């Protein structure tokens, strides 16, 4: 609706679309956390300030 | 009876104030290195001054203005030029529709159509006619392969015993005989006997060929970075010449192209690496030299 | 010590030191020592499976 | 400077960085990119300073291509600018360009292509 | 084994910089 | 129009032949219309310097896996006795 | 056209070597194969001791100040002993 | 067992290592330390190996 | 004895002029 009101005209475009037959996500992390994460580990997994993880 | 020059091979470079006016007028501009979207060429005489029909038809789909190239050769290539004499022009246009033109000598049918004074349509091959053109010699071919070398910034490259190859089989391509070939003799000596010019044409030669693998070995070892780049090379590089091809503006875009993985650069070292395994599954021993497995496969079939 | 450590690292090894991806650690970098295939996790996608030449 | 005997993805991938860093989006982006080259047998990199002087530097690997160093450095560039915005430094916005323009040429060259 | 010889087809360096190296170290302290 | 056409300053630009004679032309004439006149110098603009958004990826991505199920359900399709045999002639003779 | 500026020799040829040097340029081979057939060449000049020997100007000049290149001896081009021999239709 | 044998992972004892709750082959830390001993001055052995036997001690 | 005796940098890009000028 922004877009059509900067547009000045009615869209009327049915059926955008389905999800999926499978819809299978991963799990997204924060816009920095994502790309920043450092490499720290303890015994055997990884340590984040915000997420646990199997290491090897 | 008077001799221009009489020295085992020294006559390879022309005149001085001709290469100097042909390193002014055939030059080489600084390439961008855009996008290439056309690279036509086409045949312009230098003394008349007019928008040309196919190249303001060209000018015209694309949307240019053929008044401009008009102007700027005419401005650069009416003075210092004979009378209807015609030039190969090389026009990149890029993808930003700028377009950039090199100015290059005529070609050798030209050549060889002024020196022997042939017109149209007075020449043709044998195949098709059934009888020779008019004779020729391999020295009048030597002087016209003197004026095109590959880049006029270095004229002595490429080598004139590899040029006069070309123009020989352009000339018989037309269907012109020769004396030192397709016949058993050449032009007779009238104060030398025929023994006599056989042994000075065998010493001669055995010279010009130490000269030839000399200034080939020269040539070979010392060239630029866009020549290494561009051609195959074995040689190591000097400090001078990584100063000079950092000097050189056109190194970034050669070395884009030579990256490029269908690059003649990757096609020599594909064929190299290939070579190299060639060696190591045929080869007798570990330092087989690629000469000797050569002469291995002569003598073994 | 120093002369050492540059003796015996490796361009490509001293490249991926200190990098570190989305998925946090490289798969280099955390699969480098392998006691073993049986302990690798093989967390390729099917995606990345292929390998071109 | 030179060339690498053996096929240089590295290298390739970082000319095409550059070449399309100078074609980027920018009124002139001459005045912003700029390339080196290091005899001494230096690893091929990229440094990025941002307005506020902080330094990324995106990590060249073997495999990765031009497109994705793009991604690494527009990526970051977004979150440089959210940390900007959030010191409150005051960022010019986008909006249209002759460089738009051209992009909507070629938009136009490829839905009339399919 | 048949990690390092299937990598090293295509691998960025052709020299022998570490693995010689680490042939060095086996031959003076194994044997 | 005969007036005010392109290149028609140039009548009036040489006033005498003497200046257009000293006026030496030089190679930079040649690469100075290799450049833009009002925008930068750019070096490429194809199809693959067009960003995609979220909703273009995923569309892509949904088309790539159609393409893949459609080669997929092809290679059975022309699964066919007569069909089989043209293919497997033609390999033999490029393989040969 | 062809300009004699200087003559190659010093001793003037005569009729009958000028005509036999001619009748026997007249001839010349086709091709290097079994499919070899004789024919006859057209356009020989009148002079065969001084056509494209030496003391020639050729009307190859492209510039103003260029004058037509003089012809020079035979030994002063590198590699033509060599490409008499090897420049053939191999 | 078909499937494991074909992939073609071996049953060592518990004393080397075994299968852990998550089915991840986890190995002793004795068992590691036994495997450093003996390939120490392999051409394979790294700071990284060196660094995972310091992890299982 | 008998081995004695036998012994006894980053550098700026150069942009052509067509690109540069501008």
């Amino acid at each position: 609706g922004a877009f059509a009101k900067l547009a000045r005209s009615n869209f009327g475009d049915p059926l955008p679309s389905s999800f999926a037959q499978e819809p299978y996500f991963e799990e997204e992390i924060e816009a920095h956390r994502k790309h920043h994460r450092p490499d720290v580990y303890i015994y055997k997994y990884n340590v984040s300030p915000t997420h646990f993880s199997l290491r090897e | 009876p008077k001799t221009v020059c009489v020295e085992p091979g020294s006559n390879r470079l022309p005149e001085a104030l001709v290469v100097e006016k042909a390193r002014d007028i055939f030059g080489r501009p600084e390439f961008p290195g855009k996008r290439v979207l056309h690279n036509w060429r086409f045949f312009i005489k230098a003394g008349k001054a007019a928008t040309g029909p196919p190249v303001g038809q060209e000018f015209s789909k694309l949307g240019l203005k053929a008044m401009d190239f008009a102007k700027v050769f005419n401005d650069r290539t009416k003075p210092h030029f004979k009378e209807d004499v015609e030039l190969i022009v090389r026009i990149q246009v890029y993808f930003d529709k700028s377009y950039l033109f090199t100015i290059e000598p005529p070609p050798t049918a030209w050549f060889i159509l002024r020196a022997l004074r042939k017109k149209r349509r007075e020449t043709g091959p044998v195949p098709l006619r059934g009888h020779y053109c008019a004779l020729m010699t391999l020295e009048m071919a030597y002087e016209i392969a003197k004026m095109k070398p590959l880049c006029w910034g270095r004229p002595e490259y490429p080598l004139l015993e590899t040029r006069v190859r070309r123009v020989v089989g352009q000339a018989r391509r037309m269907g012109v005989c020769f004396i030192g070939v397709d016949t058993p003799y050449s032009s007779p000596v009238k104060d030398m006997t025929e023994q006599q010019y056989t042994e000075e044409c065998e010493r001669y030669r055995r010279i010009h060929m130490e000269q030839y693998t000399t200034l080939r070995q020269r040539e070979l070892e010392e060239a630029p970075l866009i020549e290494r780049l561009h051609r195959p090379n074995m040689s190591p590089l000097t400090d001078e010449q990584i100063e000079e091809g950092l000097r050189d503006p056109c190194l970034l875009d050669t070395l884009w192209r030579a990256s490029h993985p269908l690059s003649p650069y990757h096609r020599d070292l594909r064929e190299r690496e290939l070579a190299r395994r060639y060696l190591n599954a045929r080869g007798w021993v570990k330092d087989m030299t690629p000469e000797e497995m050569r002469i291995v496969f002569m003598n073994y079939r | 010590q120093r002369q050492i450590a540059e003796y015996t690292t490796d361009p490509p090894e001293r490249i991926m030191a200190g990098v570190t991806g989305e998925k946090g650690p490289l798969r280099a970098r955390v699969s480098g020592a392998r006691l073993g295939l049986q302990r690798t996790p093989a967390r390729i996608p099917w995606t990345m499976q292929g390998l071109h030449r | 400077p030179l060339l690498f005997g053996y096929g240089h993805t590295i290298q390739k991938a970082v000319l095409d960085f550059y070449r399309r860093a100078i074609s980027a989006r920018s009124p002139f982006p001459k005045d912003k990119v700029f390339l080196f080259y290091a005899i001494d047998h230096i690893t091929p990199r990229i440094e990025v300073t941002w307005l506020d002087g902080t330094s990324y530097v995106p990590p060249v690997l073997e495999g990765a291509s031009s497109q994705d160093l793009i991604q690494m450095v527009m990526e970051e560039a977004w979150l440089a600018a959210d940390r900007m915005a959030a010191e409150g430094r005051v960022l010019n916005p986008l909006a249209i360009d002759d460089y738009k323009w051209d992009q909507l040429v070629v938009f136009k060259k490829v839905r009339d292509k399919e | 084994d048949e990690i390092q010889r299937r990598v090293a087809d295509r691998t960025c360096v052709q020299e022998q910089s570490t693995r010689e190296v680490q042939e060095r170290w086996k031959r003076h302290v194994v044997p | 129009l005969h007036a005010l056409r392109p290149h028609g300053n140039w009548d009036y630009l040489p006033l005498h032949n003497n200046q257009e004679q000293q006026e030496t032309a030089s190679l930079e004439l040649q690469g100075m219309k290799a450049s833009v006149d009002i925008g930068p110098n750019r070096f490429d603009l194809n199809e693959k310097d067009l960003s995609l958004d979220e909703e273009e990826q995923v569309e892509k991505a949904r088309l790539d896996n159609e393409l893949m199920r459609w080669r997929r359900l092809q290679r059975a399709q022309g699964s066919d006795y007569d069909h089989w045999m043209e293919a497997e002639t033609r390999r033999i003779q490029e393989m040969a | 056209d062809y300009k004699q500026v200087y003559l190659p020799y010093d001793a003037a040829p005569t009729e009958r070597e000028l005509e036999r040097e001619r009748r026997r340029f007249k001839q010349a081979y086709h091709g290097r194969m079994e499919h070899r057939k004789l024919v006859e060449v057209k356009e020989v000049p009148l002079n065969v001791y001084t056509y494209g020997k030496e003391g020639m100007s050729l009307p190859i000049a492209i510039f103003k100040d260029q004058k037509d290149p003089v012809i020079g001896p035979e030994w002063t081009y590198p590699g033509i002993y060599e490409n008499k021999i090897a420049a053939q239709h191999w | 067992e078909r499937q494991f044998h074909l992939l073609g992972y071996v049953k060592w004892p518990k004393e080397i290592g075994f299968y852990n709750a998550g089915d991840n082959f986890e190995l002793t830390p004795q068992a590691a330390y036994r495997i450093y001993k003996q390939n120490c001055d392999e051409t394979f052995w790294t700071r990284l190996h060196n660094e995972k036997t310091i992890i299982h001690l």
